[PDB]
């Protein structure tokens, strides 16, 4: 198609010249473009030069990229008849890419890597001075396994079944195949991870093309890289962890103190560099991204052992308890907090080097490690590494006392996001940035400063198949104003709005998905609604996303949606744009043909974080009180707009309330503003015009 | 030859005010007219009317070739209010129960007038779709306004995987057009199998009524058909003799056969400035200029219709008339 062909030419010229490009792709028709453009762009140079580094935000997009990549393999193998070196490595979740926890553990928690470290330590201990090896090991590093992938694609599911048949473990296959430089499909939380980005950065060996897919929550991921809430219980886990460290000190000092002195000599002689250069296949700890930290010559507590580290650690956690037991409102400057700490007790600005080393020493002296104590020690260790370094833009904040019991909390505020993304513009080039929910695309040259080119979407045809109306008059124009407050006002008006949702849902009974700015309105209309005929006549049942989302509940709600729409029933999907699961799988009538939006998206205000980042961005780009109520809400609404668009062969309609939507842009800017009662008959005609123009335009 | 099962939606959704005065009355009336036209262009065909009311499928007109039974059965529906909800699965299962005794050499058609946007079925309708496709049953759905995915999968699955039979109606005239489309047969590409039937009687007409006679009802008559096999004098219809099971056809089978054999050759439009012949029609007589929108640019041009199988001239009204009825072109009878 010519429209996507233009984006192919843009990707070509930006990959051949520019080092980074902001490309705006139309929603639903821009996923398969870059996947083939990158491969052909690799074949025109020479077959193995740059590799695809596709980055998504969810796992569903990773699976879609895997099956579409398989469509690329079949596409290139069915048109030429020649077999080439296949690519495609599926890097997914650790719990989903492991087989043993499904045989004995029967758990899908985040502690599967700890059990994997127990098995790996079992292998190392059966190869040194002596649990079993695991299920199958010692044959995952051979050439045959290194060639099972280039000869045949085994990614994720095919790798899970292939490992279940060939009696292998997929974790070491993927880990050993990161250096093979295949098409890696991982998420943003792995490229910028203060524990994963280092090893991945050391295995990919750079020199590739990075593809930022749906790069609209990049600031959200850079924010989520820090901010850890200290909620008084971590102080108890740190106290019990310090007691466990004292017991371990009594154990290593009781009988076996030679290994601690030998490793201590390894620290005095070769320091952290030798300690990390000698150990292989050993569990590591957290770090504030060593490539971004750039701090060498880590001295081990001014050349000291473990008793001094646990003494200064007890003093440090006691100082933390002292700083967390205060009045109520108090803000901290990370420099003033470090100076106050120095006034309490001298410890200098080197507890970072004192944590990254002592944690590894304790690991080298521990054989039975408790998970909660070690986890709390890793939390306090991260807090130390981030009060010792990284201060520009960092802002320690104490949550106020609001009952005062449920209160002693201390959160650290992260720094400028440009710093975190920075290394990719030295490691790499021609980083393609594609997103279908960006409008306007000027807040990415502004916020996050980087020199790039701007390419907007140039595809807009068959406007009769993309019904895009907006509702302004709700029959009284009183719910659009009351539906914009943080706390709802006049419950009777909200009940009238819900009645309007009952009338609208009754008018168009063909799959409805409703998005809310928060769960307060949902919990207010679901308690006592004075009506339920929509569930009793057209919808049979209603689908509600819990304010505390669950994986199995959401999965049963989505499968219930597909089966309900495949039985000719339909169901209303009351979800939150700010909640979990942003979806993205459409291209069928099983999804909501009509989508309802309750006003415009809103972010929770009256929070210390929004004021800290508010004044920070105010000092940075001077975009105060203007972009945090239109850019974020524009992205959250665009997440709902992207679900309506699903190819030109399909149709749909999305109703946006509130006049304030005119102040923001939108994908395909062709919108007509009228009432809701008129939109009922208008949609009643569109449900037939969309069915008439299909065979006429074909 | 054909066996159509008319399944009308008769639920609460039909009580709405779309058609005038409501959807139910217009669907019933247009269904009566569809019975008239269907039994006019298909004499030896079979019909069976089922309604979807109260969440159940109710057979209101048994499979028969007499139109009066269907007429009365349709008159009884308009005297009650359509209540309940439609059930596509029960209607398709009962339609299966009515189409199974039909021989394989006769087509099995199910015409569903679906006005509601939702159905109430007990079991999984996809299994019923698999059963319909397995036993070869063509299903055509005339839906109201918005589309239903189940109707798409049903009409597409029951027609060799081709989708062009789930017709959307937007007005009374459109519903009339679809009704008319169900009169005409559908010579599809098929799957290439064997076909033939044997034993078709031709009757002798008995005018005697002094003592009267009846072998199918034992009542008084004014004359009746004669079976050339069991030699019974029954009520007159060109359908099957109910005394030994064989047809009683006459010139009606020839009529519908020739109607299914009509090529309907559209005559080519040639301007008078290109044909160089005087304004003439061979079925009547036309000295009328067809084109005259402008001055001399259109008046002196006109339009003469041409049958190329005889090189003859005709006017438009006669092309339309010979396309409606009669064999095409009188000039093709003179050599
Ligand atoms: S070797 Fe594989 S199966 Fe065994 S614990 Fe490690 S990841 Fe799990
Ligand atoms: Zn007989
Ligand atoms: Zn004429
Ligand atoms: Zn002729």
């Amino acid at each position: 198609y010519p429209e996507q062909y233009n984006y192919m030419c843009d990707i070509k010229k930006t990959l051949d010249v520019g080092g980074n490009s902001i490309l705006e792709m139309p929603s639903g028709t821009g996923k398969t473009v870059s996947l083939l453009s990158l491969t052909i762009a690799y074949q025109m140079h020479y077959p193995e030069h740059r590799k695809i580094i596709y980055c998504s935000r969810t796992m569903s997009e990773i699976e879609k990229a895997l099956v579409e990549l398989e469509n690329l393999m079949d596409y290139r193998t069915k048109e030429l008849g020649y077999q080439e070196d296949f690519r495609g490595l599926g890097l997914t979740s650790r719990k989903n890419l492991c087989l043993h926890p499904e045989v004995s553990k029967e758990r899908k928690g985040t502690v599967v890597d700890e059990k994997c470290r127990r098995m790996t330590n079992g292998q190392a201990k059966r190869k040194l001075e002596e649990v079993e090896l695991c299920e199958y090991h010692e044959n995952l590093y051979n050439i045959e396994v290194e060639d099972y992938l280039p000869k045949g694609v085994f990614s994720f599911e095919k790798l899970l079944k292939y490992c279940e048949e060939k009696t292998l473990c997929p974790y070491f296959i993927v880990r050993r195949m990161i250096s093979l430089c295949n098409i890696i499909i991982y998420s943003y939380h792995y490229l910028l991870d203060p524990k994963i980005a280092e090893r991945v950065s050391n295995e990919v060996s750079k020199d590739s093309i990075v593809i930022f897919d749906e790069a609209h929550n990049i600031d959200n991921v850079c924010i989520e890289s820090l901010s850890l809430d200290l909620t008084t219980d971590a102080l108890r886990r740190a106290t019990r962890g310090a007691n466990a460290l004292d017991e371990r000190i009594s154990e290593v000092r009781k009988v076996d103190s030679q290994k601690l002195q030998d490793e201590y000599e390894k620290l005095v002689q070769g320091l952290x560099x030798x300690x990390x250069x000698x150990x292989x296949x050993x569990x590591x700890x957290x770090x504030x991204x060593x490539x971004x930290x750039x701090x060498x010559x880590x001295x081990x507590x001014x050349x000291x052992r473990a008793e001094h580290f646990v003494s200064f650690l007890k003093r440090l956690i006691e100082y933390l308890k002292t700083r967390m037991k205060v009045l109520h409102v108090i803000s901290e400057t990370p420099k003033s907090f470090l100076q106050h700490l120095k006034q309490l007790t001298f410890i200098e600005r080197k507890p970072l080097r004192f944590c990254s080393e002592r944690l590894s020493l304790l690991v080298r002296t521990l054989e039975v490690t408790e998970v909660e104590d070690f986890t709390a020690l890793k939390d306090i260790a991260t807090f130390a590494t981030l009060i010792s370094t990284y201060e520009e833009g960092f802002l320690l904040i104490i949550e106020p006392y609001e009952i005062a019991v449920p209160n002693p909390i201390m959160r650290f505020t992260c720094l400028d996001a440009s710093i975190a993304i920075k290394p990719v513009f030295e490691r790499f080039s021609s980083v393609i940035i594609t997103s279908g929910t960006i409008s306007p695309l000027d807040m990415y040259p502004r916020m996050l400063n980087f020199k790039t080119v701007l390419q907007k979407s140039y595809a807009m045809t068959l406007a009769k198949k993309s019904f895009l109306p907006m509702i302004i008059t709700k029959g009284s124009d009183q719910v659009a104003i009351s539906s914009r407050f943080e706390i709802r006002n006049d419950p009777s008006i909200v009940r009238n709005y819900g009645s309007m949702l009952v009338e609208f849902a009754k008018i168009t009974p063909d799959g409805m998905v409703v998005f809310f700015p928060s769960y307060l309105y949902m919990e207010s209309i679901v308690s006592m609604w004075q009506t339920m005929g929509i569930l009793d006549e057209v919808w049979k049942h209603k689908l509600i996303l819990v304010e505390t989302p669950d994986a199995q509940e959401t999965s049963l709600a989505l499968e219930t949606y597909r089966k309900a729409c495949s039985n000719g029933r339909g169901a209303i999907l009351l979800s939150v744009a700010r909640g979990k699961v942003s979806e993205g799988i459409d291209f069928d009538h099983q999804y909501g043909r009509t989508v309802l939006m309750i006003g415009i998206p809103f972010q929770y205000t009256e929070s210390r974080i929004l004021k800290a980042r508010l004044e920070f961005m105010r000092e940075n780009y001077r975009i105060r009180e203007n972009d945090f109520l239109s850019f974020d809400a524009m992205r959250h609404a665009a997440q709902c707009l992207g679900r309506v668009l699903r190819g030109k062969d399909d149709y749909g309609v999305m109703v946006l309330a509130d006049r304030r939507f005119s102040r923001k842009r939108s994908q395909l800017p062709k919108w007509i503003a009228q009432g809701l009662s008129d939109a009922d008959l208008n949609l009643s005609t569109d449900m037939a015009i969309s069915n008439t123009k299909q065979f006429l335009r074909t | 030859i054909r066996s159509l099962i008319l399944t009308l939606d008769c639920s609460e959704a039909m009580l709405e005010k779309d058609l005038r005065p409501n959807r139910h009355a217009m669907i019933i009336q247009y269904a009566i007219d569809f019975v008239h036209e269907f039994f006019d262009q298909n004499p030896i065909s079979q019909m069976g009317i089922i309604i979807m009311r109260n969440g159940l499928a109710q057979l209101v007109s048994q499979v028969s070739g007499n139109p009066q039974d269907h007429i009365d059965a349709l008159k009884s529906i308009r005297k009650q209010e359509p209540k309940g909800n439609p059930s596509l699965q029960n209607a398709l299962e009962m339609a299966r129960g009515l189409l199974l005794p039909v021989p394989a050499h006769c087509t099995r058609e199910v015409l569903i007038v679906f006005g509601s946007l939702s159905t109430t079925d007990p079991g999984d309708i996809h299994q019923t779709i698999d059963s319909l496709v397995s036993e070869k049953i063509r299903v055509k759905v005339l839906g109201l306004s918005a589309q239903v995915a189940i109707c798409k999968e049903l009409c597409k699955a029951t027609n060799y995987g081709d989708e062009s039979f789930y017709k959307i109606l937007l007005d009374e005239t459109h519903l009339k057009e679809l009704f008319n489309e169900a009169v005409t047969p559908x010579x599809x590409x098929x799957x290439x199998x064997x076909x033939x039937x044997x034993x078709x009687x031709x009757p002798t007409r008995i005018f005697e009524d002094t003592p009267t006679f009846c072998s199918c009802h034992s009542k008084l008559v004014y004359g009746g058909y004669f079976c050339p096999n069991c030699h019974s004098k029954v009520c007159s219809l060109p359908t099957v003799c109910p005394c030994c099971d064989l047809m009683l056809i006459l010139x009606x089978x020839x009529x519908x056969x020739x109607x299914x054999x009509x090529x309907x050759k559209t005559f080519a439009e040639v301007p008078t400035t290109e044909k160089f012949r005087s304004e003439d029609c061979f079925s009547c007589q036309s000295r009328f200029p067809x084109x005259x929108x402008x001055x001399x640019x259109x008046x002196x041009x006109x339009s003469r219709y041409r049958c190329e199988d005889c090189k003859q001239e005709f006017c438009v009204d006669c092309d339309v008339f010979i396309h409606e009825i009669l064999h095409n072109c009188p000039g093709c009878e003179s050599k």
